[PDB]
């Protein structure tokens, strides 16, 4: 598959990532001053890398169109220097195609209410005061 | 501290209360892939010397810990033609043990140092609303 | 002398007409080919003498060459000879109608202006007692079945004549028709697809009607009746024929009823079974000769809805509102239909219309207009920007595939597709001394090259790369650089240690691996190669071995299930020139001397009457998967269709039937060049068969000339060589008639319309951007896990043993022998030379 | 007709024969050409005929033309005659070998089918007493001295046969072969490279073998002894061998030496001398004939060291592990490799590999596998990706350079590349009046048009400007849209102011100017246009004068120090039609009347045989230092090569030698269309002679027909033109053999292996990306320094004088008179009219 791939500090995983792979190259990363001696003095900030640039960004990615579209060559139409695919094998899915998210509760809703019952068990849950990867990591 | 975790330990994600164990861990130790003056990946030692040209790795991720669908392990990820080409332990098989002939660093071959760091897959939103470019900017 | 293009093809057709001449002078019998060019020449010189009118020449032309001068196939094959020349009066058509009106002929009246002595009748052979002949099941077929039916009264009040077809709404005819148009609504003539009735001035005619079928909406014709038949818009057109004049005359009394499948129904129409053969070429139990082959295609299922049929013309079905679709939505019109066709496929031997979209096959089945035809599915609908191709009569097989092919010069390439080839396979950088002895195209340097140069010629291209090593170094480098697959060769190497390094290549990169095997068994013999393979998948190239590998006893090959086996073409099938030619052939390839002992040595444990023999069975018996050319390199990139079907020709006639026809060895054969190439190089869901998804590389036949010369190459939905007559001409067919390039094959068309196959690796690179193609390029895949099971209907497995010293081949304890043919049929009746 | 290509080339082959038979019944004495159409042409009707099978006309195509109706060349030419026709039993090939092979022939059969009267022997002209002939240096070679050597007896125990090539690693032979296997480990055998020694089942061989060379490193065969030859590995293979069951048995007692240096050793092989040259073709000492003149070629050096020489074939030297490569890095790979070639150029005739590698002449020397043979070097590497042309037997040259062009059609260019031309320099637009009188391409949108134009044609070209102005405004923008050099033409106008113009732009932009002074004297002498030149760098085009200048002194430039000069090709050499042929042809292009005082003055004023002789000796002096066509305006593009061989003939004979062989004038005459032209234009360093780091602009030739006709072209390192046979063959042999474009023309290939060269000041501005060239651009340059000095081997400067009355020429005192040739080599013998 496409070298399509991130970079995570533990510290900050799921809030701000360090580094994007694009199809093996380095696309966009924090960046500290661009005089300083080292990329890590301030101020350190997403930037877009050399995969950003030019013709690269399209040499690293992929534009997607239906089949009949590709068959009929509208990359090479349209002036495309982005790869182009065709998407597929999306007649037949079900909810079993989805990887470790393919439950099927049977599930009814009061219509005065709005209640839902799963499989018989009556969904209710607590309006959380807080929430993670927010206020330690956010500048505003 | 040096080379990241291996089969067992554990990593919280961010500030969440998650924790991620290591399930798996390719590396042998005492051979873990690690760049930098008198390290590892120099020419004729981590770095081979003599394999045929066109399989040197185009990029090595080195001592990542990957969180997938698929699994949740510690391996070296070497990249090949904007592709994943291999996932496992890399380096010289001319110095070193259990390194296949798809995961060769060479002398041809770049270094995204992993040791600490978490990768997953770039994430694919797939309910994008074209409104304005930077959208784009802001998702990458 | 200012020569104008037309004046030297006439040169040319004069210089043919002459030649013919000749061999005439020599009491010669005339094949077709010589018959035309005779014929068309004397009408030039006739036209030149300034003497003789067209319509003189239209009957002397009859009068020129008999059934004594001609060979026993030439009156069925020249239905007629066309040429345009200047007469006093300016350049005219002449067309001679049945040239071979009598039974002598007028010898010197066929010479004249020649100054060639005119032979005498007895100089000429004794006539013997019909090449692609349609064999009619007896009976009629009843029209239209199933439907409201109405007789009616017809008067044409008009001053002029008016003629209406099949297919034309009836209640939409010209004014100055007078019948009964209330009853008329909804209904057209129940008359054969594609006819007319003609009312002269003042004619009274009483005609049977029959209700159109589909979803039953009228549209165009004077917009009398626009809309979906029903009681509503009945009294809308009846409101429209009285206000704007249409003839009407209420006939209270007209016969009603329906068409019932019974006998003497008077609301009916039948037609005479040989007649619907002869209009729509044949249907469900007829059988058709394969050229002059004794081979014969039974018509397996036919998607035709009797009385329907798709057929395009003046008065005919494919018209605005009739077979034309109007209104259905305009992305879904085909662009091109081929009707009518006869389609000859690994998959079966069937009667359908063809549809063709994007360049690719959309549909097969029965075509036509779903607001007025039963039977029409929504990806078969002829709409206005629907281009036809009338298949009627014709046979359409898909482009043929050649996997064996050096590219020694750019002929070979137009003399392919002029044959009925589509797609080439194989290595070369032109007329090198590497080139003409492997299938390699050995530098990265040279792939770029290859593709470059190719990427206008309108044919599908695969290129190999040298396997010949024991490194794999060189060759991750040679795929990577585009090779869809790679050659061992005995001349660069085919040792133990190359063939296992190069196979372990193979799969890694999912590419084919193609071996000509070491002769001399200078390293192992067969039975080291077979080792050395170590169950993978290889294809085996002319494993009969004439062509190369291991002495006397290669053949051993087609017994490996890992193994896919072809021939090359220059040894099928064995007749009695074959072991004569190929020895010598051999002697000069390998430049060795009459008179050395050695040298003679070699030779006769190369060329093997004993294995040749083997080589026809198996290749029957479908234990050899593959007929490919060896263009220019000990085979003939032109043949690789005829032959296929000579070799089944003469198993035919030599062996038992394989399963009242002969649809199983027919396609059993077709295969060969077809579907089990495209299998073995990875590539089979592009190309390799008439069925829908593919590429439209499809070939026109002619069946009289089936399997000898095609009449049209469709690349990728599109003419891209066809017979062509002379271009200054008022039609195409006038002489001189010969393969040409078509707009398929011009500018940037070539590209557009055919495919450059790669290795995965190239295609993950773009080379397709690096090296700036414009021709589509796909890497080839699943061919690591081929097996012989994979061939289709050529999967047989025999245990072979090799006599060492009298060659002798036993297959599954069977001795195989073979007799020697002393002729072939696709030859004399249709080569010039 | 349904004509295939084949049919309509047949067809031609056909007309060939037929003519050929027309000449024969004249009594005329055949040449090569007429000989073998006259036989391919028989084959086919035979074959038409049905009664003969293709051993008979094996037999038959011997008995056809006799000794007494060929002329004195064709049975050396004539090795044999090959063609295919469809025989009753299909299409089969049918190779004539010697066709000469009596004193009568058998003329009957010769006409038989032509209808053409059969002539009596007497009607014949009386056999008069071998171009291309190898005189051979008398003596042996002793192959691979210094080489450790065995002597062992080695028995095949299998039951088929087993054959060995040259190179192949003993230890690594079929399993069956029985023998001391540790005595074998790194040798070879010591037989001619190429060749190999068969065992038939049972047999018992004696063979010498002898070790193998350079780093002495095994690969491939069967693995079983992979590796550097040392204790260490020997012991592995015997290993190997005991485990995998290798015949082996111990010959204590074999005899031990080395390959000495001197008589009756029992380990050495010798080759005999003229074998070695037929083999290999012809080594240090021997001498070559160019074509039919009578020039003789000496091998200067040669650079193969005996037994290892690149022979590519079945069992031969280039192969996997054993002169092909296996473990180099892959970069360094030749793209092709030249084998055993013959280079004739100006510095120098010697025998060497040649190594092509991205379009460039990468090496010249001996080539290989430095693993397994001495003398190696690092970029003469032949590997796995490396493809091989065989020059064995035959002359490379650098591909000829014509640098007086008039682009009047493209069919010009197609006769040049055929001829060995590769680069061409000159002006126009096409066939109008401007173009057919001068080398001018005027207008800057002529200039975008005709570098586009040219874009996809396989050769190098320049185009210039048109010259003449008395201002510099025009010539600054015809220069900045990329000519690359000017052309001052009379027709224009050549008068001083204009030179001097021209020049000082030239001096601006460094171009080369090209001159064709006033004729007409009408502006100045020829002193006067001297002065104008002011001492700087000229080409003076046609210097002798008849194709324009000064009458009828032009010809003084020849000793100007500033003046390049070129001849065009028409009066090359003064032969006895020549004076006749180009007063009338001046009479045509002049539109002048032979009935005019004046017409027939201006006329013997321009044409003048005291001139023309004087430029066929100055031309030998190496005063006069290219010559060039004038392609369709006075001079001929095909024949620029053998014009050039013709003069060096007619010279040779003439008068004394000029350094006992012919080299010295042979390199000095060769640089007139190589590396002069390129000089001159300024673009040396690219192409004009056989020379590492230039392109790979070379032409294959037979030295039967040196200077005639070229076997192959090759542009930037791939085949772009050669002979071709027919493209449905077996073989690319047969008939009708012809040049033909090859892969190299094709698509986008031309543009990719080819130079268009502008000035600098056109590339400064990019006029490659402007006018969306495909064609590599590139800028001359280094011609504003330029003396008659630096001509290459061509640097004479004469003081001449020219009597303005007798017009007789006077070089250094010496009266310049040569006599009238009345007739000349490469023509008759090659040429079909
Ligand atoms: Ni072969
Ligand atoms: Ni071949
Ligand atoms: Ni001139
Ligand atoms: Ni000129």
């Amino acid at each position: 598959k496409l070298a399509d791939l991130v970079m995570w500090k533990p510290s900050f995983f799921g809030a701000k990532p360090e580094m994007v792979i694009k199809g093996g190259e380095v696309a966009y990363a924090n960046m500290g001053d661009p005089n300083a001696s080292i990329p890590t003095p301030e101020p350190v900030k997403m930037r877009p890398m050399y995969g950003a640039l030019g013709k690269a960004g399209g040499a690293l990615s992929i534009a997607f169109v239906s089949k009949a579209a590709l068959d009929q060559r509208v990359k090479v139409l349209y002036g495309l220097n982005k790869r182009v695919e065709a998407v597929s094998n999306v007649r037949k899915l079900t909810k079993l195609d989805m990887k470790l998210n393919d439950a099927l509760p049977a599930i009814t809703v009061d219509p005065d209410s709005y209640t839902v019952t799963a499989d018989g068990v009556v969904l209710t849950c607590f309006v959380a005061t807080t929430v993670p990867l927010s206020r330690n990591y956010f500048i505003f | 501290n040096k080379y990241g975790p291996t089969t067992g330990d554990k990593i919280r994600l961010g500030d969440t209360a998650l924790f991620a164990e290591i399930e798996k861990d390719f590396a042998i130790y005492g051979d873990e892939c690690t760049f930098g003056g008198g390290k590892v990946i120099r020419d004729g030692m981590g770095q081979s010397c003599g394999h045929p040209p066109a399989l040197s790795l185009d990029t090595v991720i080195t001592n990542a810990v990957i969180i997938d669908y698929s699994g949740i392990i510690k391996a070296d990820i070497g990249i090949k033609d904007g592709l994943i080409h291999s996932i496992g332990k890399s380096g010289n098989p001319d110095v070193m043990d259990g390194v296949f002939q798809n995961m060769t660093t060479g002398v041809n071959t770049e270094v995204i140092a992993g040791e600490g760091l978490i990768v997953t897959a770039g994430a694919i939103d797939c309910h994008v609303h074209y409104i304005c470019p930077q959208l784009v900017y802001e998702a990458v | 002398m200012k020569l104008s293009p037309r004046e030297i093809e006439k040169l040319g057709l004069h210089n043919a007409g002459y030649l013919a001449q000749k061999r005439l002078a020599r009491g010669l019998r005339l094949n077709y080919t010589e018959a035309v060019a005779l014929i068309a020449t004397q009408i030039m010189e006739f036209v030149r003498d300034g003497d003789k009118t067209v319509a003189q020449l239209m009957s002397i032309g009859r009068e020129l060459l008999g059934r004594r001068q001609v060979l026993p196939a030439v009156p069925k094959l020249v239905e007629s000879v066309q040429v345009e020349a200047t007469f006093p009066d300016g350049t005219e058509l002449v067309t001679i109608h049945d040239p071979i009106a009598c039974e002598n002929g007028n010898l010197e009246l066929a010479l004249l202006g020649s100054f060639l002595p005119v032979p005498s009748l007895d100089k000429f052979t004794a006539n013997d007692e019909i090449p692609g002949e349609i064999i009619v099941v007896g009976g009629n077929l009843v029209l239209n079945d199933g439907r409201k039916a109405v007789i009616l009264k017809v008067v044409n009040n008009g001053d002029r004549p008016v003629q209406v077809g099949s297919h034309y709404h009836f209640i939409e005819l010209n004014p100055y028709l007078t019948f009964d148009r209330r009853k008329a609504y909804g209904m057209r003539l129940n008359i054969a697809a594609g006819n007319a009735s003609r009312f002269e001035p003042g004619e009274m005619k009483e005609v049977l009607l029959v209700s159109i079928g589909g979803n039953k909406v009228i549209r165009g014709g004077n917009a009398i009746a626009d809309g979906p038949v029903n009681a509503s818009n009945c009294i809308a057109a009846m409101q429209a024929v009285i206000t704007r004049g249409f003839g009407h005359v209420e006939e209270a009394n007209a016969a009603e009823g329906q068409t019932g499948e019974d006998a003497s129904c008077p609301f009916t129409t039948v037609i005479s079974r040989e007649e619907y053969a002869n209009k729509y070429g044949p249907t469900t139990g007829d059988k058709i000769r394969l050229g002059d082959t004794a081979l014969f295609a039974e018509i397996e299922k036919d998607f035709a809805i009797y009385g329907d049929e798709c057929t395009f013309g003046g008065g005919k079905v494919i018209r605005d509102g009739m077979g034309q679709s109007c209104g259905h939505p305009p992305a879904l019109s085909l662009d091109t239909v081929i009707t009518n066709a006869v389609i000859i496929d690994y998959s079966g031997i069937i009667k359908a219309d063809i549809g063709i979209k994007d360049g690719l096959i959309h549909s097969i089945g029965k075509s036509g207009n779903p607001d007025v035809m039963d039977g029409v599915f929504q990806n078969m609908t002829t709409g206005v920007n629907t281009e036809v191709i009338a298949g009627e009569g014709l046979i359409v097989t898909a482009g043929a595939i050649d996997c064996h092919v050096h590219y020694i010069c750019p002929q070979l390439v137009y003399e392919a597709v002029t044959s009925g080839i589509t797609t080439l396979v194989g290595g070369g950088t032109g007329p090198t001394a590497g080139t003409r002895a492997t299938t390699c195209t050995p530098a990265p340097i040279q792939m770029k090259l290859m593709l470059q140069s190719t990427d206008d010629l309108p044919l599908n291209f695969g290129f190999t790369g040298k396997g010949n090593c024991a490194k794999p170094d060189e060759l991750h480098e040679i795929i990577k650089a585009g090779a869809m697959g790679l050659k061992l060769h005995e001349d660069w190497g085919t040792t133990p240690a190359a063939i296992d390094s190069c196979l372990t290549i193979a799969e890694q990169y999912d590419i084919q691996v193609n071996i000509h095997t070491d002769t001399l068994n200078e390293s192992g013999f067969v039975e080291h190669t077979i080792a050395a393979f170590k169950g993978r998948t290889i294809h085996t190239y002319h494993s009969e071995g004439a062509g190369g590998g291991h002495a006397p006893d290669i053949i051993k090959v087609c017994g490996e299930k890992n193994v896919l086996p072809s021939s090359t073409n220059p040894t099928r099938p064995l007749t009695s020139n074959t072991i004569d030619e190929h020895v010598d052939m051999l002697m000069v390839c390998h430049h060795l001397d009459a008179n050395i002992a050695e040298d003679v040595a070699f030779s006769a444990s190369r060329i093997r009457e004993a294995t040749i023999a083997a080589e026809d069975i198996l290749h029957d018996m479908g234990a050899i998967s593959i007929i490919s050319s060896d263009s220019q390199a000990m085979g003939r990139i032109g043949e690789v269709i005829s032959r296929t079907w000579q070799t089944a020709d003469k198993m035919k006639s030599a062996r038992g039937p394989l399963q009242a026809n002969d649809n199983f060895r027919i396609k059993r054969y077709v295969a060969k060049y077809t579907i089990n190439p495209a299998i073995a190089n990875g590539f089979s869901q592009y190309v390799g068969s008439v069925e829908v998804g593919k590429l439209a590389d499809l070939v026109m036949w002619k069946p009289s000339f089936f399997g000898a010369k095609p009449e049209m190459v469709i690349k990728g939905g599109e003419v891209a060589y066809a017979n062509m007559g002379d271009p200054n001409a008022s039609i195409p067919t006038p002489e001189p008639v010969k393969m040409r390039p078509m707009y398929g094959a011009l500018g940037k068309a070539g590209g557009a319309l055919s495919i450059a196959f790669v290795s995965k690796a190239a295609l993950d690179q773009r080379v397709k951007v690096l090296y700036g193609l414009n021709k589509r390029v796909e890497a080839v895949s699943n061919v690591r896990k081929l097996t012989k099971l994979d061939m289709k209907l050529n999967d047989a497995l025999p245990a072979i043993t090799v006599d060492p010293d009298s060659y002798t081949v036993t297959a599954d304890g069977v001795v195989l022998t073979c007799f020697v043919a002393t002729t072939v049929p696709l030859s004399r009746n249709y080569f010039i030379f």
